RNA sequence: CUCGAUGUCGGCUCGUCGCAUCCUGGGGCUGGAGCAGGUCCCAAGGGUUGGGCUGUUCGCCCAUUAAAGCGGCACGCGAGCUGGGUUUAGAACGUCGUGAGACAGUUCGGUCUCUAUCCGCCGCGCGCGUCAGAAACUUGAGGAAACCUGUCCCUAGUACG
RNA sequence: ACCGCUGAAAGCAUCUAAGCGGGAAACCUUCUCCAAGAUCAGGUUUCUCACCCACUUGGUGGGAUAAGGCCCCCCGCAGA
């Protein structure tokens, strides 16, 4: 059933659709897609983005849910970017950012500074609290698990850093 | 067979076109006047295909 | 995780699925991942 | 932006450094080079320098070799070798006729010494692979030296490639890295390379900065 | 009497093949028969028949994404454990036209005069040859109907 | 297959290969608190000790070590070595046999030939080729070699307990 | 190996089906050495780049040479 439902778009002043192509933009900066050849990118009446596969083959059924989420994604991207809320745990644990770079006292002999790429920016709300965001969803998880694999996992004492809410689990230990 | 495909047919389907025009040419000679008169060769084509039934892939 | 050629659900939410060409089942439980081989 | 010399080893000798420690140096006169040809990567296609090493009377040199030191624009040298640089930037400072000279390093850098070792005529396998030989007793029979098995059997019915056996020993390009440079007195064109370098004294050695530093 | 090419029957010319979307297989035989004269009715094999062969755009030749990562080339040196591999999809990158040339090879007849046929290929990477001094014709792969 | 002969064990020397990995390297799970482990997965680049006993292989032991891996290659390798064992002829013991003698029973003694033709390998030349003849400097297709590891100090007696 | 991101088929979920990452003394580069007999016999240069005779006048033979090299000689820490 994903798939069949057309993109809800807010302002989309120039969501495009040029030789099986699609770029999206607005008030927040831009993001630009390729999509699987089966699939068509076409309007409805009020003008949002709707796929469309050729009817009932096993791998066009995937390809199709998968573009439709795709352009989803960047058709919210644009409109309000991801923001992973992350949260670090542990005494002696801490976050602090140098500019978009920041790095964590997890426990090593070091500081481990993750230096920001593109599109993606960093900030804390707390020395425990803080936030990957970024206009990529794929790129903000991605820098999200690149903080999260920091730890190795504690069942322990879950000493490291984990999203917010999201809770890890334990043993009994000694 | 490389004359024949010169003339756009297959060594396959110009033997069964010599044979059904009823050409008893051997390949002695179907080769030394491909290579010696190529325009003779070219109507030997001609009449195989003719003589090549005309859906060449349907049972008889 | 434990490679075997006989793998199957442990518990009820050992989900088993085929990954890169291999058969194998992830659990919530790590002592239930399993693996084809 | 990796540097080069062409000189001679004069031998080996001890200095004491400013800890009191005993250094075992060779001394190799980075004499002073001329370039004589820049190689570029687009006309050769690689980036390297020459370099001219080695005075050498005129009427010594054949009228092919004299014509390439005439169109260089140098006097004709002895040796003759080019040192090898990296992709970009190469001839940005190498003029054809300019005049390198031994304080192109510095003291205390690291150097790597590329020679051709001494010879050591045809060897024997223990010289020249380090075989253990065999035992000078206990009934050893005229094997004393020799290599022992050089294969295994029907399978294969052969001696595999690369097998170590006796032949000749050095004159092999050798080279040595990170030497430390001890010394280099710009008063005559002598460095100070700490620790042993290939070849015989007096035989031509490149002299080149150590890129593993 | 059968007749038997002398020497100086053999007239040469030059093609140029575009690989740009041809299976490297099918660019091969077709290259492979060009080059040793299949296609012409003087044909002998025992003569150098054929003509010169271009391949140019050897980098896009068509070859599959699981034959780039798994189809293995092998070199052995000589030397014990001296077998190298290589893969299809990294001499793509270095040496694209290696791989069309010894595809070509592979389908040559394997004697002294697939030596000096060989010797007619050339094979380059992009889209360009030096060989323009000649007319070099472009041709096409087709296959005759049945 | 070999009886108009394919030299048998162990050692030495030289290796080479597989990975079913002993160490070093990377991981998953743990009845993983930490230190150590257990197990499984990946991984063959390198390394993988010296002695005592025994002909020994094996094995046990000593002292170490990061570790003291397992296998193949005619149980690799005697036109490379040894020759202690086995397996000729001497002799003795036990045992069997009336005896001559015999014994995977023991004991002492007892052998190791060949000037390399071919392939192969290690080196070194001569010739020719390389679209004129030469000299110098070179690119690098493709190869070869090489690839080990410990202890201590700081981090920090901190994390963990 | 293993750990992932995004993500459907399968409204969820899932490292995978499209795609994108991390990842070991293994592999390839990087270090060292050999290397154009690499017969695809390479490249940059520099030097000579010149004649004479005869025939069946020929990418012809010779002769003479050039650049260059070899042999001879004095040796070498180069070496059978
Ligand atoms: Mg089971
Ligand atoms: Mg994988
Ligand atoms: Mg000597
Ligand atoms: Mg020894
Ligand atoms: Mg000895
Ligand atoms: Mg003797
Ligand atoms: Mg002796
Ligand atoms: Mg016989
Ligand atoms: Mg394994
Ligand atoms: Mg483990
Ligand atoms: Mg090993
Ligand atoms: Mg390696
Ligand atoms: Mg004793
Ligand atoms: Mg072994
Ligand atoms: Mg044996
Ligand atoms: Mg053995
Ligand atoms: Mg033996
Ligand atoms: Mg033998
Ligand atoms: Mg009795
Ligand atoms: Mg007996
Ligand atoms: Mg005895
Ligand atoms: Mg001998
Ligand atoms: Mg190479
Ligand atoms: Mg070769
Ligand atoms: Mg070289
Ligand atoms: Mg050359
Ligand atoms: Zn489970």
């Amino acid at each position: 059933r994903i798939g069949k439902q057309p993109i809800p778009v807010p302002a989309g002043v120039d969501v495009t659709i040029e030789g099986q192509s699609i770029s999206v933009k607005g008030p927040k900066g831009t993001l630009g897609l390729t999509v699987a050849e089966p699939i068509k990118v076409a309007r409805n009446d009020d003008g949002a983005i709707v796929v469309t596969r050729p009817d009932d083959e096993r791998r066009n059924r995937s390809l199709h849910g998968l573009s439709r989420t795709l352009v989803s994604n960047l058709v919210t991207g644009v409109t309000q970017g991801y923001t992973t809320k992350m949260e670090i745990f542990g005494v002696g644990y801490r976050v602090q950012l140098k500019g978009s770079n920041l790095e964590f006292a997890l426990g090593y002999s070091h500081p481990v500074v993750i230096e920001a790429p593109e599109g993606i920016t960093f900030a804390v709300q707390a020395p425990t609290k803080f936030t990957v965001s970024g206009i990529d969803k794929q790129k903000v998880g991605q820098i999200a698990a690149n903080i999260r694999r920091l730890r190795r996992p504690d069942p322990y004492k879950g000493k490291g850093v984990r999203y917010e809410g999201e809770q890890i689990r334990r043993k009994v230990g000694k | 067979n490389a004359a024949a495909r010169l003339n756009d047919i297959t060594y396959n389907r110009l033997i069964q076109g010599l044979k059904a025009a009823g050409v008893e040419v051997d390949r002695k000679n179907l080769a030394d006047i491909a290579i010696s008169d190529p325009a003779a060769f070219t109507a030997l084509v001609d009449v195989a295909r003719a003589a090549l039934p005309e859906d060449v892939n349907a049972p008889s | 995780m434990k490679v075997n050629p006989s793998v199957k659900p442990i518990c009820d939410k050992c989900r088993l699925i085929r990954r890169h060409g291999r058969v194998m089942v992830i659990c919530s439980d790590p002592r239930h991942k399993q693996r084809q081989g | 932006a990796r540097k080069g010399i062409l000189g001679t080893k004069l031998g080996m000798t001890q200095v004491f450094d400013e800890s009191n420690r005993v250094v075992p140096v060779t001394v190799v006169k980075a004499g002073p080079n001329v370039v004589t040809r820049i190689r570029t990567p687009e006309r050769d296609g690689y980036s390297a320098v020459q370099l001219a090493y080695g005075e050498i009377s005129p009427r010594k040199v054949n009228k092919p070799l004299t014509g390439q030191y005439t169109a260089a624009g140098v006097n004709p040298r002895r040796y003759l070798a080019e040192l090898r640089l990296d992709d970009s930037d190469a001839a940005t400072e190498y003029q054809v006729g300019q005049e390198l000279t031994a304080e192109i390093f510095a003291d205390g850098s690291y150097v790597d010494v590329t020679g051709t070792s001494k010879g050591k005529g045809f060897a024997g396998t223990m010289k020249r692979h380090g075989f253990r030989g065999q035992g000078a007793s206990h009934g050893a029979q005229a094997v004393h030296r020799r290599p022992g098995s050089i294969g295994g059997c029907a399978t294969p019915a052969r001696v595999f490639k690369g097998t170590r056996m006796a032949g000749r020993m050095g004159n092999d390009r050798v080279t040595v890295l990170n030497l430390l440079v001890h010394k280099v007195d710009a008063e005559n064109g002598v460095l100070l390379i700490k620790g042993a370098v290939p070849g015989r004294t007096g035989g031509l050695v490149m002299v080149r900065s150590a890129i593993k530093r | 009497p059968t007749y038997a090419p002398k020497a100086g029957d053999t007239t040469r010319s030059w093609y140029v093949i575009d690989a740009t979307d041809v299976v490297l297989g099918r660019l091969a035989v077709a290259a492979a028969n060009l080059l040793r004269g299949k296609h012409k009715p003087t044909f002998a094999p025992n003569v150098d028949g054929g003509d010169f062969v271009i391949v140019i755009n050897a980098d896009k030749v068509a070859i599959s994404g699981d034959k780039l990562q798994h189809k293995m080339v092998y070199r052995h040196s000589g030397y014990p454990g001296g077998l190298h591999k290589r893969t299809i999809g990294e001499l793509m990158q270095r040496h694209p036209d290696r791989v069309v040339e010894k595809a070509i090879l592979g389908m040559l007849p394997k004697n002294r005069l697939s030596r000096q046929i060989q010797r007619k290929l050339r094979v380059y990477a992009g889209p360009e040859h030096p060989h323009s001094a000649q007319q070099p014709v472009p041709y096409e792969l087709k296959q005759v109907a049945q």
